[PDB]
């Protein structure tokens, strides 16, 4: 039943192209990314950290939350596939099935819902009888959503210290003056002293808990 | 060649760009002044009424004065392709 | 440096085996001369013998700083000479086999690398 | 015979290649775009036909973290020396820019910083005229020049370094800056006094001035101030190659 | 973790290729007990085990390229 | 010691990773948002080139890492030569400095978030913080350093600003937009305190 | 009159290379990417969602749109073809007809005349007989409108939220703050309350 | 007198390499890609058709346009050619008159002149004179600059429009909303409500 | 002279070196670079395909350099055909009319420069210099003309965006783009003003000047 | 009316014929019918491989012409 | 519903059935079995590295237009 | 006025004459006319060859020069 | 003098030395490109 | 001296071992006495040998120096 | 063409063996015609001729009764010799041939 060796090297190949799909579409990198994306908007510095300095701290803040998805898929599948006592396509079934249930508990019951009635699938049972086709472009709507819903909650602050300047400046009669230049460093002020990296960090990941 | 040639390739040009801007940016800071004053003599002070007499003014002056932009401009494009191969070096 | 040490084995054992065909060809060759005795070189010993000190020539009429010596006769003959057909065309076919290995391998190990670097 | 030595050609060839190409990826007029790339691989490939015979031959090997070491020098050597020719392009991309701000020709960048929607003309208008005048001043045969002279100095050989010498490179960034202010200041001065002008303007019947009237004067006296100012460029132009060449010629050494 | 399973995947295809050397270069001396056949076929395993580990590299290279080239 | 083709593959191929290194592991983040912020400051995002400020944190980067490729060389680059330690021992060797150098840079609280992200308890010692714990702490200790400077960077444009815009309107003037008249007076501030060498050496000073 | 296997599996490669240009001008994939490309645009956020994820989401929905025709394929044209029952001309031949439809449903007939006309075609009876060198580029070109069209009127709810704050700003007369700043957030708030990804993949589904 | 058939293989399967270079500079799709090109740019949004589906969409137009003169090359080079009734050099010198044809309706009086100028042509005479090598570049200029005139007219509705928007804007008074961002949406309109895409294929076809 | 299996050997091998030929001793490279600065110029980087300007280019360099070929021709290609020049003679015999054309065109400025580097003696004519020195010092002279005319060329298309720019700023439409106003404009002036034929027939006098 | 698809199918069909008609030659020689030659059943096959070859590499050029077309930069 | 996973399983199965058939065959045959020839071992060997050849090269096909679609501007 | 089109029909036509004089050497030879030597048929249809391997090679070198300064991006 | 075994042998070693050196160079190219190519 | 310079000489070497190769079987063919096909058979293998190791050192400069121009500036 | 000046010489050598041979060969199967004389070519100067065919006459050796002055052993060896030296021939075309196609080869 086992696949010949040539073929499983061919699948194992194959399968290696598709680690950034894997990455957008299964991990937490969807979430995090964008949410930075929005939050060097906020901050009034559309240059900010560097690109690849974000996309760095995404990757490692993706790994640190799929560390228990990674222990669980390496002891439960890849760890008999190195001890011989599992075949290639036994484990690609046994391995999906903690990344499974990490993608449903983050996944909104209406995308999914969505997704079944235009693939036209039959009554899923539960839960664990559905399709991988359905439950993941439904945890990538859901994983947008999510990172939008961050996104604004997290512009809020510095709306505040903009509306605040703002009326400072046109109370006093400053009326040519523009506030985006004056409140820019009382932005940086604000992400500053209350920690806001760590803490933006540390609320992404408990909020994937 | 020489840089003398060069600077004056580049102030040769710009007042170019200036004779071809003059017209447009002089009317319409004569439609705005000539507004202003009326507004003073009048009391009235509203930041808005200003904006609508200089876009007619200014694109009325495209109307008058564009045919001698447009051949102005051909006129110095034509030249300096045509003296490009004797400034070379 | 490192490349250079690491092909150094095979291409000194290439280089060995080039010497020593050279020798039995010389043997071949005077196969029918009255007084000859029949020379050979033991490759082993030599091999190591070159590894741990560089090669070396008497002169540069140059040759090798091979140790050149007799091979036993196997039955006697009245002009004089040791060589001994079977034995010298049983050696040359099995120094061209073993030749054509060493070329074999080091041609391997530098495709070996050729993979590596190619991008 | 037929030995033709494969390894003495190629270290003889291979690391006044490695700084003379990077140089060219990096100095001014032969890092731009424009050129194919094939081009300037030629270009560096016969100037070091041309050089690497007279030079000592290096017999560190290829395969050795001495090879890295060189590497890295070479690269070093290249990218400073078109880095501190690029210095001067940039003072003058700076003064051409806040001459163009002070015109009021990109106001949106006073009320949104770095909005995509910025326009430094003036910038590119005095970026090219400053090239122009490096290609009339020949100034990169000289860079090619001085980069083949930077071995009698600094040999292909791995030499030990310095420090503070870094810092002259960085501290170079001050250039752009100070020699920046002198360009501008010949014309922004004057546009102040025509801002402070249109000041007293504004102290008389309020509002019904500025945003109407300042704008289109301030852009036409911008626009004549500084195409008078034009030939002024040149003996500034000749100030900046001259600093940052005997800059680079006293630091690299 | 991962880099200890680069490292160890690392490890098995060098010790392949020292074997592999190490049995060559005791053939190359005349030593008994060493088939010719048995040489070739631990050459052509390491070959294959060699290009097997550019081949993951590669792979593996292109995805970090082309992840760290999104445009946040 | 392993074969040569693997060391040449891996080394190829840790070659890739220069610009992470470059990024992650030395100070060219902070000197990059700091030059940013300051741009930002004058009111001109186009003055000087992003190539040049690239090139200058770079030159800036190479000087502050000189002391750790000093202890790189002495660790790692001399013995590998006289084969005392070579291979293994000694690039973690040669690292050791760069971890030295992370060490002091970061700040107590990152290191602590991130432990606690790995569920790493007995991470009891400060000299045997491992590599994924200690990176991403580094980098957001950067972060916020760098912010940091950008802020003190900010407050003498703002309060010139501020000042211009307050005489401006005390004048009597109500219309005239302050940052055109208060532009050229940041620059000349700037010029005549000599702000970019103390602000290089403040830099240089921060470690 | 069957090809011969050679000749096949060269068709097959050959086709399979073709793939790409498929997907993008046969299939729903064009129109749901320039919405998703419009929609981008019209948040103010021009790289929040990275290509690769809205390209996969289009990949899906455009597989999902499409399982009907797929399907109608295979059990008309495939099946018979990999039971050795038909030859691989007549199989295409099949399998050409339920896309042939699927597109000229999503066709407008004056740009299918349009093409008719520039081609010289002869009169035609019916839809039952048009070249698929006509249907293509009339598909494509009223696939281009359609998706205009949606993109257009998705515009309209970002742009009444845009212009109701700068009004509320300019009438507190804050004459000099950017209205972008105040409402991109409110944009997030609104997509994000209406539950937006899915209802508006759910009308570009249901457009189909 | 004829080639031989390994000549002629050789010759046929060499020449397939310059069918790009052909497509390109000989036939139209350059002048219908600069024009889509620059209608995307006037559009303002850069891409927003894949650029696969313009590509497609600009073969499949120089198709319909060229039909005419594959035809003529078909029933003049290719079918007594390959009946075995001319030889392949004929055959080529017979089927480059239609695209000769082709070339000179639509090449500039003066691009000719000049590259005449250029090549030393002394004597010309009939328009039935002009080398191939000579005929080409001219062309090539005269479709470059055809091209350019198309969309520099193409560009102006959208003009239109910004400026329109952008005067009753600041105007009204909001002048620190983005024109081009309300614009957009408009834009997008007018597209969609001339029947942008069938208008401007019809007036490329007609260019001809 | 060689042996044929030696003359065709070399023959093959030279044909290798042809685009080299191209880029760095023909007319190639000044007129690629004319082409990529005015495309920069006009704000369409994509507009001739690079393909078009390729062709065009490749026509204009061999109507340039017809009169070296014919030269060439009847001096080194005919009499070698005819077996009445060797080989080895034909290169030497032919590399001549190619070196005055290379030198005709080149700046005493780097040829001085080159035949310094070069640690040369003397060269009081230029029937002094070999090749080594001419090589470099023509790629460089073409490379600097080249830039030149490119420069030149950006200027009025930079000029039309100023005084956009100037005209939109005098009516405070701030906000709106100047790139996209002066767009069409450039595409206008380089229609009306023959953009083609004078910037082709101004290269070909560059040329022959 | 010219169709280059139409074209390609002939020359494709063509290519077909000829297989199939060496093909059956060689079956029909093995089943031993009199009347079949072993140096045509040979010739023929060697013409058979010699059209998929001409087949082959007019599809590899097409294919690569259609792949340098289709990824320019619009 | 047809799904595109299954049938690329379903193919490599296949495949891995052809290519573990003609290795058991070939074991047999090396191992002295009688009712076993050795041109049917040759053929059925030659028959699994052309399906594998042809497995290859439609996985090489897919994952160009894969690359090519993943590499959009959307 | 040399003509580089010209230069490639000459060199076609010097091979396509050289093959076409060794083919009707070797018709007369089979035909049996009296006068043609064996030795002169194999001569000159291995010239033939050698002309043709010449004209293939540079087509190759000049196809491949070709298509890498077309590839240049400008 | 030197034989066909040391000349085939120092060509291959020099081939990979270049070659290695090649891309080396290409790596530390691509690498600067990629840093330069930042937006601060 | 010179590369260029050692290549020529190279090409000059195995031209001339050619040539004299063809003339001694020329001279055999000829009929002239003292020729021995022994040596007119060997000059004609060591002659093959040399046009094989110039072909070979062909191959590989021309790789290298495809491989030189294929690297990105 | 070039192509012929190099094989001219070969290609001549390889017909006059071959004219020769048949001449040869003739001379043997006429061996008892009476009244039959020998016939030869003299093969260096014809190939100098051809370079840049007349049949000599052989000196008899032994006087027969019926005037044929053909001997066994003469053309036996000649017969010989001619077929060594056209194979030889063969040998070195076929080795000229084979270099101007390896180096092509690639």
């Amino acid at each position: 039943q086992s696949w010949s060796l040539s073929v499983q090297t061919l699948v194992f190949i194959t399968s290696l192209t598709f680690l950034p799909a894997i990455l957008l579409m299964m991990t937490s990198f969807t979430r995090i990314i964008i949410v930075f994306g929005l939050l060097r908007n906020a901050l009034g510095t559309p240059s900010a950290p560097p690109n690849q300095v974000l996309l760095g701290l995404a990757l490692f803040l993706t790994f640190f939350i799929m560390s228990p998805v990674i222990d669980k898929i390496y002891v439960d599948a890849y760890q008999p596939f190195s001890e011989q006592k599992i075949s290639m396509q036994e484990a690609l079934d046994k391995g999906a099935q903690p990344l499974r249930a990490f993608m449903l508990r983050q996944t909104r019951e209406a995308d999914l819902a969505l997704f079944a009635r235009l693939a036209n699938s039959g009554p899923l049972q539960g839960p664990e009888a559905v399709p991988m086709r359905i439950l993941l472009p439904a945890y990538v709507t859901s994983e947008l959503k999510t990172a939008f819903q961050i996104g604004f909650t997290i512009f809020i602050p510095f709306l505040i210290i903009d509306l605040v300047i703002a009326s400072v400046l046109m109370a006093l009669g400053m009326m040519m003056v523009p506030p985006a230049t004056i409140a820019l460093p009382f932005k940086l002020m604000l992400f500053v002293l209350v920690d806001g990296w760590q803490l933006l960090m540390g609320s992404l990941a408990q909020s994937f808990y | 060649m020489t840089p003398e040639s060069v600077m004056m390739m580049g102030t040769e040009a710009m007042k170019v760009a200036l004779a071809l801007a003059a017209p447009l940016l002089l009317v319409a800071l004569i439609t705005g002044l000539i507004i202003s004053i009326l507004q003073a003599a009048t009391q009235i002070n509203e930041m808005t009424l200003s904006f609508i007499p200089k876009i007619v003014a200014v694109f009325i002056a495209i109307i008058v004065a564009g045919p001698w932009m447009l051949n102005l401009l051909l006129d110095y494009v034509r030249t300096l392709f045509s003296n490009l191969p004797y400034i070379i070096g | 440096d490192r490349l250079d040490a690491a092909l150094r084995f095979q291409q000194e054992a290439l280089n060995l085996r080039a010497q020593r065909q050279e020798i039995l060809a010389a043997n071949i060759a005077n196969a029918d001369t009255p007084g000859y005795q029949a020379r050979d070189i033991d490759f082993a010993s030599e091999l190591k013998k070159v590894m741990v000190r560089g090669r070396e020539e008497t002169g540069g009429v140059s040759s090798p700083a091979v140790d050149l010596l007799y091979r036993v006769p196997d039955q006697p003959s009245l002009d004089g000479n040791t060589v001994d057909m079977d034995r010298e065309r049983t050696q040359f076919a099995d120094n061209s086999l073993k030749y054509q290995m060493g070329l074999t391998v080091l041609g391997s190990q530098l495709k070996g690398m050729m993979n590596v670097l190619q991008g | 015979v037929t030995s033709e030595q494969w390894l003495y050609w190629l270290h003889l060839y291979f690391w006044p290649l490695l700084r003379v190409l990077a140089l060219i990826s990096t100095a001014p007029i032969l890092s731009e775009r424009a050129i194919p790339k094939r081009v300037k691989l030629g270009l560096g490939i016969m100037i070091t036909l041309v050089i690497a015979p007279s030079l000592p031959a290096n017999d560190t090997p290829l395969f050795s973290i001495a090879a890295l070491w060189l590497a890295m020098q070479q690269i070093l050597i290249g990218i400073a020396l078109g880095f501190t020719m690029q210095f001067a392009f940039a003072a003058v991309r700076t003064a051409g820019e806040f001459i163009g701000l002070q015109m009021g020709l990109s106001f949106a960048t006073f009320v949104d910083p770095g909005s995509h929607l910025n326009m430094p003309v003036l910038a590119r208008i005095m970026d090219m005229l400053a090239m122009l005048l490096f290609l009339t001043f020949n100034g990169h045969l000289w860079l090619i020049s001085l980069l083949v002279d930077t071995f009698h100095t600094l040999p292909i050989g791995s030499n030990p370094v310095n420090s503070n010498a870094f810092m002259a490179l960085a501290r170079a960034g001050g250039l752009i800056f100070l020699n920046g202010l002198m360009l501008a200041l010949p014309v922004i001065t004057l546009l102040l006094t025509l801002n402070l002008a249109l000041g007293l303007l504004n102290r008389m019947a309020p509002q019904l001035s500025i945003f109407v009237i300042g704008f289109p004067l301030t852009l036409t006296v911008g626009i004549m101030l500084m195409a008078a100012l034009m030939p002024l460029i040149a003996p500034f132009c000749e100030h900046l190659f001259s600093e940052i060449f005997n800059l680079l010629a006293d630091i690299v050494s | 973790s991962f880099a200890g399973q680069l490292h160890a995947a690392l490890d098995r295809i060098s010790d392949r290729q020292a074997a592999a050397r190490v049995q060559a270069e005791k053939f190359t001396l005349g030593e008994p007990g060493i088939a010719l056949n048995d040489v070739m076929a631990d050459m052509q395993k390491a070959s294959v085990s060699m290009q097997m580990g550019i081949q993951v590299r590669n792979k593996l290279v292109a995805a970090y390229q082309e992840v760290m080239s999104m445009q946040v």
